[PDB]
């Protein structure tokens, strides 16, 4: 199928630059006009510009003409955009989308992957795992609620998956919040009184961002 | 620059019953015949995704139950019959002129029966504790409507700040939503009370649902 696989988040200081990609597959990259996009947290979609790969031209949404930068790479069929100058205001997600249709008017038929950037001072933080279990004594009643909190890390995100994604159905996972200037999330998993503590739990967070993993079991205390 | 205004910004609708979401341009979007105007979806931590072109063509690989109308400045998506993992932000956006423009999206809930929070509650860990953190943490599952408050209470004194809630969106199979609140203290502010009280009210109970531990066991 026709997929544009976007690089991974980056994190950049005020004032610096930031370089992202965008790979095509399934489809001709010379042959079709290719279009970025701005969202910013979680909301509004703003236009960027778009430039023609084989060829080409390129233009730009006024909004971002000091800003943003497009460039390709013909024979590894990716298509670029760099980010000049970043503020706060430039922390957003950046999609890559492919131009459709039969002229210049064109919707977009396939979006990429999408980019996150965060643009800040603070500095990467790994987190602490914290295992959440009963308890007090006793379990209650028919079904058992245990957790990770993630706590303390910088940049997002992290990635808690649970007996290495053998509970699935029953895990929350609870959006991240900044407190302190950095980051707190959470995870749960539910499993039947029957089975806890016999059968034992583990959740994993990946914070890939400092390149740790922690494995955590839920004992009870 | 075209503006697009979309409304409502937030739409409730039950399964199996029919969502319509507007968006109008501030100039009219035609052109050589055609309304350049499109709908996409897109689901939380997803890219969009095209569901419509033109104002009323159907993408491939997108269901019929979703469909465009309209034409010049006024447009309309519709859904229909609405299903659990409709739960998404839709989006219209012209490209009749440079630069092309989005509206600010209609987010779609899924309206369902009432439902209660399963509360769980969990004293700090010794691994936190150890640190010299200490944070309490209370899990609500699994309930419906959204809105919810969770009240924190320490020897029955209640407290705020240093508390974080965190919603998850939508469950797209079973239509509710959990939430969970931490309350984060010092050790030694922890180590200093006994009781700690997770109060949850929701329109399901006239009642809070409360869970509670005592330090000292
Ligand atoms: C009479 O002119 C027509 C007619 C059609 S039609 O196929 O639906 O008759 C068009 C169908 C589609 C058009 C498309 S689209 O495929 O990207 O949607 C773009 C343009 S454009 O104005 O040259 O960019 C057009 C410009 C003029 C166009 C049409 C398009
Ligand atoms: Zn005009
Ligand atoms: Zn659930």
């Amino acid at each position: 199928e026709v997929q544009l696989q976007q690089s991974g988040p980056e994190l950049v200081k005020p004032g610096a630059s930031v370089k992202m990609s965008c790979k095509a597959s399934g489809y001709t990259f010379t042959d079709y006009y290719m279009h970025w996009v701005k969202q910013s947290h979680g909301k509004s979609l703003e236009w960027i510009g778009y430039i023609y790969p084989n060829n080409g031209g390129n233009g730009y949404n006024q909004k971002f003409k000091g800003k943003a930068t497009l460039t390709v790479d013909k024979s590894s069929s990716t298509a670029y955009m760099e980010l000049r100058s970043l503020t706060s205001d430039d922390s957003a997600v950046y999609y890559c989308a492919r131009r459709g249709g039969y002229g210049i008017r064109g919707y977009f038929d396939v979006w990429g992957t999408g980019t996150t950037v965060t643009v800040s001072s603070a500095k990467t933080t790994p987190p602490s795992v914290y295992p959440l279990a009963p308890g007090c004594g006793d379990t209650t009643g028919s079904s058992v609620t245990s957790g990770c909190l993630v706590k303390g890390y910088f940049p997002e995100p992290v990635t808690v998956t649970w007996n290495s994604g053998s509970l699935s159905s029953s895990v929350h996972t609870f959006p991240a919040l900044l407190q302190s200037g950095l980051y707190t999330m959470s995870s749960s998993v539910t499993v039947p009184s029957s089975t806890w503590p016999s059968q034992t739990v583990t959740c994993s967070v990946a914070h890939p961002a400092s390149s740790t993993t922690v494995d955590k079991k839920l004992e009870p205390s | 620059d075209i503006v697009l205004t979309q409304s409502p910004a937030s739409l409730a609708v039950s399964l199996g019953q029919r969502a319509t979401i507007s968006c109008r341009a501030s100039e009219s979007v035609d052109s050589y015949g055609n309304s350049f105007m499109h709908w996409y979806q897109q689901k939380p931590g997803q890219p969009p995704k095209l569901l419509i072109y033109r104002a009323s063509n159907l993408e491939s690989g997108i269901p019929a139950r979703f469909s465009g109308s309209g034409s010049r400045t006024d447009f309309t998506l519709t859904i229909n019959p609405v299903e659990a993992d409709d739960v998404a932000t839709y989006y219209c956006q012209q490209s009749n002129e440079d630069p092309r423009t989005f509206g600010g999206g209609t987010k779609l809930e899924i309206k369902r029966a009432d439902a209660a929070p399963t509360v769980s509650i969990f004293p700090p860990s010794s691994e936190q504790l150890t640190s010299g953190g200490a944070s309490v943490v209370c899990f609500l599952n699994n309930f419906y409507p959204k809105d919810i408050n969770v009240k924190w209470k320490i020897d029955g004194s209640e407290r705020q700040n240093g508390v974080l809630n965190s919603w998850t969106d939508q469950d797209s199979k079973d239509s509710t939503y959990s939430m969970s609140s931490t309350l984060t203290l010092t050790k030694d502010e922890y180590e200093r009370h006994n009781s700690y009280t997770c109060e949850a009210t929701h329109k399901t109970s006239t009642s809070p649902i409360v869970k509670s531990f005592n330090r000292n066991e």
